[PDB]
RNA sequence: AGGUUCGAAGACGAUCAGAUACCGUCGUAGUUCCGACCAUAAACGAUGCCGACCGGCGAUGCGGCGGCGUUAUUCCCAUGACCCGCCGGGCAGCUUCCGGGAAACCAAAGUCUUUGGGUUCCGGGGGGAGUAUGGUUGCAAAGCUGAAACUUAAAGGAAUUGACGG
């Protein structure tokens, strides 16, 4: 986005920094070298937030360029992002795939899981290598959420952010959903979105089984 | 050791073209290299190119337009005549519609069609199509 | 194609990769063609039309489709200059 | 009675796509053989090249299956080669015919020199490769015919090339590799870049994105 | 026969031939 | 690889005529020993006198008597 | 058919490597080719440490250890099951087998 | 031992649970009776095996989802999963610990010198990476 | 990447590259003014000296030849010359 | 010269149907050094040399250049041992639909019908045969150079499936 309306905001920067989203791994990919800002003395590569925002807007433009919202497929094989892709698909009309990705979904036209999308969106190239490889048989362009150490073999609009932190993954799936809805005619762009980023977050069953009972105790007393 | 600077330039350009690089740097520059690249430029197979001038043999950065298939060389600079130029054409060029054989004649470095037009033969340098 | 009488004797003209200027073959299923939806000046809303790029299979297999699409967006102004 | 399960098949069935070149332009894969006989009806000619009985050594001596190579194509610019191995010869023949129909490629035709009528030969010399077999197709002047071995000769005839010189190297007795190398050489005629194709390409809407509103209501 | 032992047997045969020629 | 210099023709020609002795057809046709050993002596046909009528066993997979004449 | 890229030995920038005698059959083996097994054995077995400690004069004796660097030819190594035949993919793993320490 | 079920009973159990989840319940005899009319099972000995696996699977379904699915179950999990949205976000911390280098990045982006950002002492030693090889 | 700007590389890559492998050869060495203590004379010394230089006025030596660069003795200041 | 160990030949004891062997006890030449020969090895990376280009990564050896910090001494710099990098020359490794190849595999065995950077050696179906003869070298053993008659429809390579394995 080259315009002033499509520019970074201080609250968005705060959300990014709170969830992380700018600390990558200790390894760097030569194709992500131009997204990396600088690696600290700790050895962690720090990404460029303006660049990752530009990539996010580019992916949002690619998504909103498709007429049928059901024709874009959002996937994630990792539980740190399964909830995010499910909420994203519910919000934007996409078709979700969470967890196991059966081989031949895009290639074998026999099994009931078979589908033909026009755009694939991937939480992690390393985790979702199989759907990325299958996209090469069916003329399927892909967007991925890449980290500093992830391959870019079959990726087009790789957002160079993070694929390790649950907070970061959920936050940026929320960012993509909000941006595609805002560029569509559903949000006014002035007031903040009513959907909370923590909704897209994934949490561990250890705390799924305790937070609600603690809160119920707080309510009863 | 390096004995054919033109051959090295042409192989470097061929490799960069096959890799899809937008630019490539030929380290040793020569007048024959400049003329060969000029005829390729005039036919449109490459874009602009730059001659970096150090006080040694200069360097060249050429911009590849992505429309080059092969730009090989004919290292033994054979004596070609107007009577046997067409056999070279058949042996080297992919088709009669396109492709060029570059040869140095006493009228300058040119392609085979221009050499035939001004009725002169020379020494074959290389080809590109 | 386009013999000397002027008619185009060719049943189709194949697409070319906007990144590396290669013919995209009919059986290049790895290759992609993608639209990017631009927005209007003030409100940043989708204005209907888009801008199209094509990437061939070899280019988008060696791993540089990201860089290619980013450069094309910079050239067309979708990605700002100060990127 | 053909009920497709493909967006492309649905568009072809509903006559949205008016020619096979529309699919070829966007490089969409053909996964239903009923797509192409819609376009090339009563014009696709079929030929069986060879029936080689491969067999796998087991406890029960040898388990013999049959591999059928089939060259299909209309004599106007579309050819395809399909190979299928099966327990039975007739099923192998049908499978090979379907596979050849799926792997139909368009053939680019040029002129040897001084373009006058319709193009007849290959636009430039091309080379196909499979195993150790290398097949080189060389443009030929009008009226020469197809000078080649019988196996690539009938394949080029079904492709629609009228005139062509050829040169083959390697173990051409391997009919499968010979036919596949010739098919690759035929296929890459469009992949080869020529100065007349230097014009900056213009992009039209993909069939899917053009008929999105049809696929949602029909291919639900 | 192992090639090395063929070599050895050939050496013996050559010695025998040389001795016969030397005798004559 | 092979030399390609503008004045290596002597070496190329000498190498060709030196390596041409390494295939059986050229050696057979240009050494003369095969022609000397040939009972016909380079002739297509030849006349002779039958000395004896003999039978020759065929090779192993077959089983027959081939009728030949010593000439 | 070359079985191993390293030919079964660690010899890259060397011309000749001095040999050693296998500790089971006295076969001359190149030192880089031999299987090395550095055993730190307890000088007293686990069924005897109790008796030795009970009969030890000192209040707390740390029983010594026997340190021996065995070398094996591959014949002896395979026969004694120090090394095993592995699949074509498994042969390319240089990671030693796990210690099974927990 | 030797009570492991077979594909023949498992496929049928999954299918009839998917088709007739509303009709069926978690009672063995009720399930073995509903199966008698929702499926033409030739054998009683296989019918009640199917019924037993059906009761097992439905007892599982009441607790948590399995590989066999139901559309109402998907909708129930969708309407139930969007819960425990905290009254305060997990990403609105009053202060944010930030590195000096990232602070330089922010001032490059022009969004530096924010009140919420608090710079931290950079780590010293560069003692990352693990020692190479065993030991 | 494909769009490396081979004509105008940035100073960090230029300095990182080898002397001969740069776009134009530039030596990594320099000449420096050196003031040895107890005198007024300023001597020009190569930064990669292979000899043992010294102020004519002051008997102490100024550089010890080492592997790469001249080894200025403790207490001697040096200044670059015109980059 | 010197000869401890080992150990061709050899003896003996075993083992075995036989056992001129594998196993054991001895044990000659040799194995060690000096001088003079010999010029051969699966002398292997079964892979010419010089040069150019064509991916990524983590290491390692040497040299050089930078940098937070820890350490060694002393009152401070250097200067050594670590830590993070960069450069160049190396021995290599992992990965890759660069590309190649019959494949195994190979960043060279790539840049090869889109065939030409320079140059050396060398193969032409399998045997006969590295034989015969001639020459030459050597004290010898042998080394180098090196056919033919005749014979044969295959011999081979890489992978696959099976069958079998003390
Ligand atoms: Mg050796
Ligand atoms: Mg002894
Ligand atoms: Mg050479
Ligand atoms: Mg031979
Ligand atoms: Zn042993």
């Amino acid at each position: 986005g080259a315009l002033d309306v499509l520019q970074m905001k201080e609250e968005d920067v705060l959300k990014f920094l709170a969830a992380g989203t700018h600390l990558g791994g200790t390894n760097l990919d030569f194709q992500m070298e131009q997204y990396i800002y600088k690696r600290k003395s700790d050895g962690i590569y720090i990404i460029n937030l303006k660049r990752t925002w530009e990539k996010l807007l580019l992916a949002a433009r690619a998504i909103v360029a498709i007429e049928n919202p059901a024709d874009v497929s959002v996937i994630s094989s990792r539980n740190t992002g399964q909830r995010a892709v499910l909420k994203f698909a519910a919000a934007t009309g996409a078709t979700p795939i969470a967890g196991r990705f059966t081989p031949g979904t895009f290639t074998n036209q026999i099994q009931a899981a078979f589908r033909e999308p026009r755009l694939l969106v991937v939480t992690d190239p390393r985790a979702d290598h199989q759907p990325l490889t299958e996209a090469s048989y069916v003329n399927l362009p892909t967007i991925a959420l890449c980290n500093t150490d992830s391959p870019l073999r079959y990726v087009d609009i790789a957002i160079p952010c993070n694929n390790k932190g649950a907070h970061s993954v959920g936050l940026m799936w929320w960012m993509l959903a909000r941006e595609v809805l805002r560029m569509r005619g559903t949000i006014s762009r002035e007031h903040p979105w009513e959907v909370m980023p923590d909704l897209y977050f994934y949490r561990d069953p250890e705390e799924i089984e305790k937070e609600e009972q603690a809160a119920a105790e707080k309510a009863v007393t | 050791v390096r004995m054919n600077v033109l051959a090295d330039a042409l192989k470097s350009i061929n490799n960069a073209e096959k890799r899809g690089k937008r630019q490539v740097l030929i380290r040793p520059c020569s007048k024959v290299i400049v003329r060969f690249l000029t005829v390729m430029m005039k036919h449109g197979y490459i874009g602009e190119f730059e001659i970096i001038d150090d006080h040694r043999a200069g360097k060249i950065v050429v911009n590849l337009t992505g429309r080059l298939n092969k730009c090989g060389v004919i290292s033994p600079r054979f004596d070609v005549q107007l009577k046997d130029l067409e056999k070279w054409q058949n042996n080297l060029l992919p088709s009669r519609q396109f492709g060029f054989i570059v040869l140095t004649t006493s009228a300058g470095i040119m392609d085979h069609e221009e050499a035939r037009r001004k009725h002169t033969g020379g020494k074959i340098l290389g080809f590109f199509f | 194609m386009q013999n000397d009488a002027g008619e185009f004797v060719d049943l189709y003209v194949p697409r070319k990769c906007s990144a590396s200027n290669r013919i995209i073959g009919a059986k290049d299923h790895a290759s992609i063609q993608m639209n990017v939806a631009e927005v209007d000046k003030v409100t940043g809303r989708f204005n209907g039309q888009f801008k199209t790029y094509a990437i061939c299979g070899a280019i988008r297999r060696m791993g540089e489709s990201d860089d290619s699409i980013l450069r094309l967006a910079k050239a067309d102004g979708i990605v700002s200059k100060n990127f | 009675e053909w009920m497709p399960v493909t967006k492309l098949g649905r568009l072809v069935k509903d006559m949205k796509i008016k020619s096979l070149e529309e699919i070829y332009l966007f490089s969409l894969p053909i996964k239903e053989s009923e797509i192409i006989d819609f376009f090339l009806g009563a014009s696709l000619k079929d030929e069986v090249l060879k029936i080689m009985p491969v067999q796998k050594q087991t406890r029960a001596g040898q388990r013999t299956r049959f591999k059928a190579f089939v060259a299909i194509g209309d004599y106007n610019g579309h050819v395809g080669l399909g190979v299928k191995c099966s327990k039975e010869v007739a099923t192998a023949i049908r499978g090979a015919i379907i596979l050849a129909k799926l792997s139909i490629v368009p053939v680019r035709r040029g002129y040897w020199g001084n373009k006058i009528g319709k193009p007849h030969t290959v636009p430039c010399k091309v080379t196909g490769r499979c195993g150790s077999v290398l097949v080189r197709l060389i443009p030929a002047p009008r009226g020469t015919g197809i000078v080649s071995a019988p196996v690539p000769k009938k394949l080029l005839m079904m492709a629609g090339i009228d005139d062509c010189y050829t040169s083959a190297r390697g173990c051409t007795a391997t009919l499968g590799n010979f036919a596949k190398a010739t098919f690759d050489a035929i296929s890459k005629t469009y992949s080869y870049l020529t100065p007349d194709l230097w014009k900056e390409t213009v992009f039209t809407k993909s069939p899917y994105q053009e008929f999105t509103d049809h696929l949602v209501k029909t291919h639900t | 026969m192992r090639a090395k032992w063929r070599k050895k047997r050939m050496r013996r045969l050559k010695r025998k031939r040389r001795k016969m020629r030397q005798r004559s | 690889g092979k030399c390609r210099g503008l004045r290596t023709a002597r070496k190329l020609r000498s190498h060709r005529r030196d390596q041409k002795w390494h295939d059986k057809q050229y050696k057979k046709a240009h050494l003369g020993t095969a022609l000397k050993a040939n009972p016909f002596g380079g002739a297509s046909h030849a006349k002779g006198i039958v000395l004896e009528k003999v039978g020759v066993e065929a090779k192993q997979p077959n089983s027959a008597i081939r009728k030949c004449v010593r000439v | 058919t070359k079985k191993r890229r390293n030919n079964g030995r660690a010899k890259k920038g060397r011309g000749h490597v001095q040999p050693i005698r296998c500790t089971n059959c006295a076969r001359c083996v190149p030192k880089d080719k031999a299987i090395k097994k550095f055993v730190i054995r307890n000088i007293v077995e686990a069924a005897a440490v109790r008796d030795i400690s009970e009969a030890s004069v000192f209040d707390a004796y740390v029983l010594p250890k026997l340190y021996v660097k065995l070398h094996y030819c591959v014949s002896c190594a395979i026969h004694s099951k120090v090394v095993r035949n592995r699949s074509r993919e498994a042969r390319k793993d240089r990671t030693p087998p796990p210690r099974f320490r927990p | 031992m030797g009570r492991v079920r077979t594909k023949t009973v498992k496929k049928a159990a999954r299918v009839i649970i998917e088709k007739y989840y509303t009709r069926l319940g978690n009672d063995f005899h009720t399930n073995k009776r509903v199966c008698e009319e929702i499926a033409i099972i030739p054998s009683k000995k296989l019918r009640n095996k199917i019924a037993g696996y059906v009761t097992h699977l439905m007892k599982r379904i009441q607790r948590g989802p399995v590989r066999g699915i139901s559309i109402k179950l998907q909708e129930e999990e969708r309407e139930r999963r969007d819960n425990y949205v905290p009254e305060v976000s997990a990403l609105d911390q009053e202060i944010i610990e930030v590195d000096p280098d990232t602070k330089e990045m922010l001032k490059l982006l022009d969004f530096g010198s924010l009140s919420n950002l608090q710079v931290t002492q950079p780590t010293v030693g560069m003692n990352f990476k693990t020692p190479r090889g065993p030991v | 990447p494909l769009a490396k700007d081979l004509l105008h590389p940035s100073p960090e890559e230029e300095k990182r590259k080898h002397k001969k492998k740069r776009l134009v050869q530039s030596p990594n060495s320099y000449f420096m003014d050196v003031k040895c203590p107890g005198c007024y004379k300023i001597t020009t010394v190569f930064s990669h000296a292979q000899t043992v230089v010294l102020c004519v006025g002051c008997s102490t030596v100024l550089c010890q030849p080492t592997g790469g660069k001249a080894r200025l003795t403790e207490g001697c200041s040096f200044r670059r010359k015109q980059h």
